[PDB]
RNA sequence: GCUGGCGACCAUAGCAAGAGUGAACCACCUGAUCCCUUCCCGAACUCAGAAGUGAAACCUCUUAGCGCUGAUGGUAGUGUGGGAUUACCCAUGUGAGAGUAAGUCAUCGCCAGCU
RNA sequence: CGGAGGAGUACGAAGGUGCGCUCAGCGUGGUCGGAAAUCACGCGUAGAGUAUAAAGGCAAAAGCGCGCUUAACUGCGAGAC
């Protein structure tokens, strides 16, 4: 026999609005299970660290700060 | 017998060997070396088997350095058991062999003696090889 | 040397940061033994929109480094920030205690009418 | 003088993965020559040739000169790519000198 | 001392050492004293002691200290005390300085314990003493079994010639 | 032309080494009355000030010493069609990583004070 | 019926907030006290920690303390996965 044989169910995590995209408040742009992308301006963070807008607009990703860290906005 | 001290796993994936051997296809050890030009699986009997015909030619006059080492476990059912039940258990280790790697190095014995041990060895391999000596580049 | 001032920026960092979220004018305060200075800032952190400090001309002939001198700072600030035009402010430490000659400021810029 | 070498001039028709497989075909061998004052050159050579350059030790020393059309080019050998298993060579850098 | 510093040392320690600007001048900063009293956790009373002990040799009160990472070779663990330490600025080691170098010398069982040598490399120095005596304190009647205590002076002396140049001059015996 | 505050940018910008500045600013500095502070300590935080210093620290300059940036050419990989099956070849499109030549001791905005 | 590990909890503070603080290791010295306790100063350094398995994260630290506290609320809820 063996001592394998388990797993967890998948949790469909990842990007879900795009840059260019246009956005209506609310609307959930990352999922992620820890910061790989930052908010930045118009955008909120969660419990679960999930990047949504607050803002309508059109989205941008970036890179900026002294620490390279990842950034996603809202224009509008 | 050479074999990995700790691994941090069992058991590994086939896998696929391809491509050519661009790491380690230099001379950088000995004078003289001999190099596969076909690829395949390399044991550890097979490489101790080699180092022992090459070490009892040149009867220890120079050094013999041993490029290749085996680090991937091999399993096999055990007999007469059916497909399933889990993956089988490892039984011996083999090294991945690319066209261009070079196997054994030799320093410090003259050039005819060296090719003498490297054509005797050459016997006990499951593929082709050929014989390399230094350049400047 | 040089970890009491790194130090008193890292401190300053958090509500500099918050500030910044926020978006709202910034009155920044800065305090050495000798002098104290107050700047009010744009939302966006580039432009200054007024300045007051103990090294204007009607201060600098003074004490100038103890608390009366901070309260005329902070009342001289006001009436400039008034005049530019500023209402609402949020009030940034710059990573000193809320106390002594920053809180006679402060004190004095409420007083003049910025409300925070 | 002592050791000079024919070339042609690679144009961008002659450049990629096809064309340098096509030239290696034609038992050609593409290369580069560098350096400082100048834009680099693309070149190609005579496998027959570079091989028995290769063989002799002061062709890494010394000054050679590599031809193309009139002009000539006074450079040093830089780098050597060599086939993995058949040790052919495949691509050669020049650095002016 | 204090003003003895202030008014003399200053000067000769200048012209000992050849230092253009004043402010080079070797400076005792600060004395820290510390008793390392570990196994506290088989009594919980030779802690409270050395506290006891040390509040009555320094004006000051002392602060205890806690262990940090547990140690299976000894009884210690995470968070319970296993120290005790007091550091000293100002006039309090001024005064405390002087008591020593005045009275603890000569109420010491063997002399010329200290050395010269014990120097951090960096001119602050760090020597060890046996027995709460030699100060004013409590006798052997009204206090626990003998503690041993170190103390530590952190000066601004940048090199140990120039700790031993300040040592020598306030007049420590070796 | 220097000094301080707040930003843009986040190594071609940093680190290290050497050098320089006290008119103003800054820094060290004096004291522990009152405000306030130490799981003890005026060390930090805070207050009241000007006897000293540019030593330390901060700034400015110089250096390719570490670091960082980095071509061209070639190689590996790869979409489509065709040919072969140790997994490669041809046509066409695309094209690294490493390494080589080489570059770098940053570049800008607002406010205030001195000469 | 492929290769490897965890869960069927814990906490009124280990929650909220304001203020404050940086780990680990090494080298020097210093009573018992040493490989390793505590004290002092330096060197390059996140290699520490995060109640617990791993992963993704963590300087405005999400790591670590102190004072006061109950937002570990009630009615909901544009808009999304
Ligand atoms: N980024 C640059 C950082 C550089 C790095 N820190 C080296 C450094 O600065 N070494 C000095 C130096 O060893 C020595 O200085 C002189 N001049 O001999 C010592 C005593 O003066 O001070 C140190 N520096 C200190 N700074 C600290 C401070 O303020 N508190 C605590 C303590 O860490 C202090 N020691």
């Amino acid at each position: 026999s063996t001592k394998n044989g388990r797993d967890s169910n998948p949790k469909m995590l990842g990007v879900k609005v795009y840059g260019g995209q246009t956005v209506t408040a609310g609307n959930i742009i990352v999922r992620q299970r820890g910061t790989e992308f930052h908010a930045g301006a118009n955008v909120g963070m969660g419990r679960d660290h999930t990047l949504f807008a607050t803002a309508d607009g059109v989205v941008k990703f970036e890179v900026k700060g002294q620490f390279g860290r990842r950034y996603v906005k809202v224009e509008t | 017998m050479l074999q990995p001290k700790r691994t941090k796993f069992r058991k590994v994936h086939k896998g696929r060997n391809t491509g050519l051997a661009h790491r380690g296809s230099t001379v950088s050890f000995g004078s003289i070396a001999i190099k596969a030009t076909e690829r395949g699986r390399m044991t550890a009997r097979q490489i101790e088997a080699a180092r022992r015909t090459i070490s009892r030619r040149i009867k220890r006059g120079g050094k013999i350095f041993i490029r290749v080492f085996p680090d991937k476990p091999i399993t096999e059912k055990p007999l007469e058991v059916r497909m399933g039940n889990g993956k089988g258990n490892v039984e011996y280790w083999v090294c991945e062999i690319k066209p261009g790697k070079i196997l054994y190095e030799i320093e410090g014995v003259n050039e005819d003696l060296a090719r003498e041990a490297f054509a005797l060895a050459a016997a006990k391999l499951p593929f082709k090889t050929t014989i390399v000596t230094r350049t400047v580049m | 040397m040089n970890e009491k001032k790194q130090s008193r920026l890292r401190r300053a960092k958090s509500t500099r940061l918050h500030i910044r979220a926020l978006g709202a004018t910034r009155l920044c305060v800065n305090r050495t033994p000798r002098h104290i200075y107050a700047q009010v800032i744009s939302a966006d952190g580039g432009k200054v929109l007024a300045q007051a400090s103990t090294l204007d001309a009607s201060l600098r002939s003074g004490t100038t480094g103890n608390i009366e001198a901070a309260t005329k700072v902070g009342a001289l600030i006001a009436e400039r920030a008034k005049a530019a035009g500023v209402t609402k402010v949020a009030f940034d430490r710059s990573g000193f205690k809320y106390h002594g000659r920053i809180k006679a400021l402060a004190d004095a810029a409420r007083e003049g009418g910025l409300e925070f | 003088a002592n050791f000079v070498l024919n070339a042609q001039a690679r144009a961008e028709d002659k450049q990629g993965k096809g064309a340098s497989r096509r030239l290696r075909r034609e038992s050609l061998v593409p290369a580069i020559i560098y350096g400082g004052n100048a834009e680099p050159v693309a070149v190609t050579l005579e496998l027959r040739e570079l091989v028995k350059a290769l063989e002799s030790n002061v062709f890494f020393e010394e000054v050679v000169e590599i031809k193309v059309g009139d002009k000539v080019e006074n450079v040093k050998i830089q780098a050597l790519q060599r086939h993995p298993a058949k040790n052919t060579p495949m691509h050669a850098d020049f650095k002016r000198a | 001392l204090k003003a003895r510093y202030n008014d003399e040392l200053k000067a000769k320690l200048q012209e000992e050492l050849s230092i253009k600007n004043v402010m080079e001048i070797p400076r005792i900063t600060k004395i820290t004293l510390n008793m390392g009293v570990g196994a506290a956790a088989t009594d919980k009373k030779l802690l409270d002691g050395a506290v006891a002990d040390m509040q009555l040799i320094a004006g000051q009160k002392p602060v205890v200290t806690l262990a940090r990472k547990s140690i299976a070779g000894f009884k210690i663990r995470d968070g319970w005390p296993i120290g005790c330490k007091v550091t000293l600025r100002g006039d309090q080691m001024y005064e405390f300085l002087d008591r020593l170098i005045s009275i603890a010398i000569p109420r010491i069982r063997d002399f010329r314990g200290f050395s010269a040598k014990s120097f951090d490399g960096r001119g602050n120095y760090s020597m060890g003493l046996k027995e709460q005596i030699v100060f004013p304190e409590i006798d052997f009647d009204k206090i626990d079994r003998i503690r041993g205590m170190d103390i530590t002076i952190t000066t601004t002396a940048r090199t140990d010639d120039e700790g031993r140049a300040l040592m020598r001059a306030f007049g420590f015996p070796f």
